[PDB]
């Protein structure tokens, strides 16, 4: 129903952080993927809200947290620019919490 | 991508009320929809489809009960179609 892959997204090739005195460090990051078909519907119903909606999407189950180091850097820059925190899991599932937010 | 118009037969079965079957139309399919952690924005970032009803018309019907009758209405869908799910 769903597929996981790790793919590189527009914003993050490469990644450019820059910290306080303008110093920069840039690096691909790779980001959990997750793409597929998911079974929805909509009908109708009695009272309010008249429709009910079983909407779904390709969501990754988050397992872990993966800190993905920056190389390419300025000279002198801070530490908190050099990592990123990424969510990360290796599978996908079925899930509204994304229409949530 | 297959998000389809299906029939649906629909029993109302309430003490008190008389036994009554509605007939509707409901959407149900496969849309694609894919979705990552954006870490940047520190929020999912989605693009999805979701199986929805574009139109539908109103079926409004007369339940009888024994205490006073009741008006139903029921949205049945006239067109089903993958399409935005947060529209």
């Amino acid at each position: 129903e769903c597929e996981f892959a790790m793919r590189l997204v527009p914003g993050f090739n490469p990644l450019r952080q820059v910290d306080a005195n303008g110093k920069e460090c840039r690096g691909n990051v790779e980001l959990p993927f997750c793409k597929g078909y998911c079974k929805t519907s909509e009908s109708g119903t009695h009272g309010f809200p008249p429709r009910v909606q079983n909407s779904k999407v390709c969501t990754l189950v988050t397992t872990s947290t993966r800190k993905v180091v920056l190389d390419d850097c300025d000279d002198g820059a801070d530490e908190s620019v050099k990592f990123v925190m990424v969510p990360h899991g290796t599978d996908c599932e079925c899930s509204a919490v994304p229409l949530e937010q | 991508n297959s998000c389809k118009k299906v029939g649906v037969e629909e029993l109302i079965n309430e003490k008190g009320c008389d036994l009554m079957i509605i007939r509707i139309n409901r959407c149900r399919g496969h849309c694609f929809s894919f979705t990552f952690p954006n870490p940047l924005t520190k929020k999912y970032s989605v693009h999805a489809k979701c199986c929805r009803m574009v139109e539908w018309e109103m079926l409004e019907t007369e339940l009888k009960c024994s205490k006073g009758n009741r008006n139903l209405r029921i949205p049945s869908a006239t067109q089903c179609e993958c399409f935005d799910c947060l529209v």
